[PDB]
Order: structure tokens, then C-alpha cells, then sequence
């Protein structure tokens, strides 16, 4: 499961981006 | 001499109407740069709206 948790801190790592509305 | 005096009492009902058409373009940019204890990250964006 190190692997695993090697992705997890990897996602971690990064923003989820924001949500924007042009309209 | 003469002096007149005037009354005037106007009722003016107007009616109006419209339409418009409007074409949107657009043109966007990014550029980031994230840095943790040991990971650094650079990233770079270009976006082209039509409306």
C-alpha cells in the first residue's frame, strides 16, 4: 500500500482547480 | 393691453419595441508557478470563448 499512499501525497500535492462562470 | 391665460392637459400613450444581437469572442491567458517543501510546478493556459 506504499505505492498507494505515494499517489495520495502526489494528488495531494496539486489544487483541484477553481469553479468560474463566464456567463 | 391684453393678457391671455391657457390651460393644457396632454395625454401622450406611447408604445416601444426592441431586439438586439450580440456575438461575443475571447481570448484568455494563465501562467502559474506552485512550489512546496520539495515539488515545484509550472503550468501555462490559453482559452478561446466564442458567446
Amino acid at each position: 500500500t506504499q505505492e498507494e499512499h505515494l499517489k495520495e501525497i502526489m494528488k495531494h500535492i496539486v489544487k483541484i482547480e477553481v469553479k468560474g462562470e463566464e456567463a | 393691453q391684453s393678457t391671455q391665460n391657457t390651460d393644457s392637459q396632454t395625454r401622450t400613450i406611447s408604445k416601444n419595441t426592441s431586439t438586439s444581437r450580440t456575438h461575443t469572442s475571447e481570448v484568455h491567458g494563465n501562467a502559474e508557478v506552485h512550489a512546496s517543501f520539495f515539488d515545484i510546478g509550472g503550468s501555462v493556459s490559453a482559452g478561446f470563448s466564442n458567446s
